[PDB]
């Protein structure tokens, strides 16, 4: 069980760490997360009481290294970073942990929730699609654009998820235009599996932090990317068998740590009544139909 | 985006444009099977596909054949009304390629956009103007050619005649849709107006009678009281 001390809380911040949330007072002795579950990636999460503008956070493997937060006074904002220091890293969070200064990561035996929405995320992925080489963690906010928003304006900055556009030569083959427009199934299998991701689990990993970063950020371009990844799989006839069985699983779990009252602004009508209703994978998709419509029937 | 009234003089301005109407490319009668269920035949049809500045009416007629063993039809007519005019653009150099394209029916425009993905600087285009070109079935050369045909083939009518030797694109237009909303309201009347006087005929090499700038009025006059006749007729007035 892995520890992510904090220096200090100078301003009084909202901190989640994966869907967990509590609240810390300004300069309260409050000293970091305790009993952090090996063999997951983790977000570690902010939003300042005074300007709820700017969610930010920073995704971490602390399998990685050893990382710690840090307040900037110059920057305004909770930094994470990493302690090369072994030994001091030790002898400081075993005396946060002896003045129990710590909250610990409350898992619950029982639940399975972070695995289930992380099951393919792997932080190496993560890296590629958040790019900032010199830090083994990335950080992730509410306002950072995506490179296909951007084509559509710092590109260091941007989100490269891949790009996904159905009225492009990438996705429609010369000759084929009524096929592979109506029947999606030559641009997820062939274009984007077998050519860019090499894998559903790469795919789903994406689609996976897509969702998170919608979820936890309010990040629109990555709710776009979300769903996007969904439309895709549902608008192909040609869908493996395990895909579809683990994409259901996959939805399934996002629509139910989804909070209730975000519904409005992360769940694009379209897509889902699309997807659950009109799609090639309408009937493909039982336990997420079922949870979307006891959780959420006004969307549909 | 949409073309409208506010936006209607772009019509005539001097960017080579192609207004497609896909409303006859697909054409059936319905009819009883010895069952007594109903079924459908297909009869030949066109892509009406018409430049604004000339007339020029460039009619790719859709032969049954292409429906054979084909599913879906009224989806599939939209998509081969999108690879025939792509692939009228592709015959064309480059100069004389439109650089929009206005679809008369929004469900076009997808189809239209995919298979143009080669030219990404054509706009596609739709359009909230009603506009009656489904009925240039009723311009009876026109008919005749897409009846008559045996296989697939492009056979162009300037539309305006040779009016544009003494009117403008706009007004050539404006008779045309004057017309042609005409022949749709009430063919019969619309056409016992256009050849009411044995000594008007319709040369050869055109479509529509040759009337005299003061027949055209009178002609212009009659059809708006047709139209609005029809309108009384159908609505009570
Ligand atoms: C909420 C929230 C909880 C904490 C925290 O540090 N709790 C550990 C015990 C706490 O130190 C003491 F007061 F009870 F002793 O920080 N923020």
């Amino acid at each position: 069980m892995n520890t992510v001390p904090f220096t200090s809380a100078p301003i009084e911040v909202t901190i989640g760490i994966d869907q967990y949330s509590f609240n810390v007072k300004e300069n309260q002795p409050f000293h970091g997360i305790k009993d952090i579950p090996i063999g997951h990636v983790h977000v570690i999460h902010f939003q300042h009481a005074d300007n709820s503008s700017m969610r930010y956070g920073y995704w971490f493997d602390c399998r990685m290294g050893n990382f710690y937060i840090q307040y900037d006074p110059k920057d305004g904002l909770y930094k994470m970073m990493e302690e090369r220091d072994g030994a001091k890293f030790e002898n400081i969070v075993h005396n946060f942990k002896e003045r129990q200064m710590m909250v610990s990561y409350p898992k619950i035996d029982e639940d399975d929730t972070w695995y289930n929405l992380t099951e393919f995320v792997q932080m190496d992925k993560i890296r590629k699609i958040v790019r900032k080489d010199e830090n083994q963690f990335s950080y992730v906010d509410s306002s950072m654009t995506t490179v296909q928003e951007n084509e559509l304006s710092d590109p260091a900055h941007s989100l490269n998820y891949t790009v996904i556009n159905f009225k492009s030569r990438e996705a429609i083959r010369p000759g084929h235009e009524m096929e592979d427009f109506l029947d999606k199934s030559y641009y997820l299998n062939t274009v984007m599996l077998q050519g860019i991701f090499k894998n559903s689990s790469n795919y789903f990993g994406e689609l996976q932090f897509a969702f998170l970063n919608a979820m936890f950020f309010g990040n629109y371009g990555s709710s776009l990317q979300w769903h996007a990844m969904i439309e895709l799989i549902c608008s192909s006839a040609t869908v493996p068998k395990h895909m579809l069985d683990k994409l259901d699983e996959i939805l399934y779990y996002q629509i139910k740590t989804l909070p209730e009252q975000y519904s409005d602004i992360l769940l694009n009508e379209r897509v889902w009544n699309i997807c659950l209703y009109s799609s090639f994978q309408k009937n493909s998709l039982h336990n997420t139909e079922k949870i979307m419509e006891n959780k959420y029937p006004e969307l549909l | 985006g949409a073309m409208n009234s506010s936006n209607y003089a772009e019509l005539f301005n001097n960017d080579i444009k192609l207004f497609v109407d896909d409303t006859n490319v697909y054409r059936v009668t319905v009819h009883k099977t010895f069952e007594g269920n109903v079924a459908t035949k297909a009869i030949n049809g066109c892509i009406f596909t018409l430049n604004p500045k000339t007339g020029h009416l460039f009619l790719k007629i859709i032969h049954t054949s292409v429906w054979a063993g084909q599913k879906r039809l009224s989806q599939l007519a939209k998509w081969k009304t999108a690879e025939e005019v792509s692939a009228l653009v592709r015959s064309l150099p480059k100069e004389e390629q439109p650089k929009q394209i206005i679809v008369t029916r929004k469900a076009m425009l997808d189809p239209l956009e995919v298979h143009m993905l080669d030219f990404p600087n054509i706009a596609i285009r739709p359009t909230e103007l009603r506009l009656p070109f489904s009925a240039a079935m009723s311009i009876d050369k026109l008919s005749d050619v897409v009846m008559k045909a045996t296989e697939p083939q492009m056979v162009l009518f300037n539309i305006y005649d040779d009016w544009l030797d003494r009117i403008s694109s706009y007004t050539a237009f404006s008779r045309l849709t004057l017309l042609l909303r005409a022949l749709k309201t009430n063919e019969e009347s619309a056409k016992m107006i256009l050849l009411s006087d044995p000594t008007i005929t319709i040369k050869s090499y055109h479509l529509w009678p040759s009337f005299t700038d003061e027949q055209w009025i009178t002609i212009e006059s009659q059809m708006r009281d047709l139209i609005l006749t029809e309108y009384g007729r159908k609505y009570n007035v």
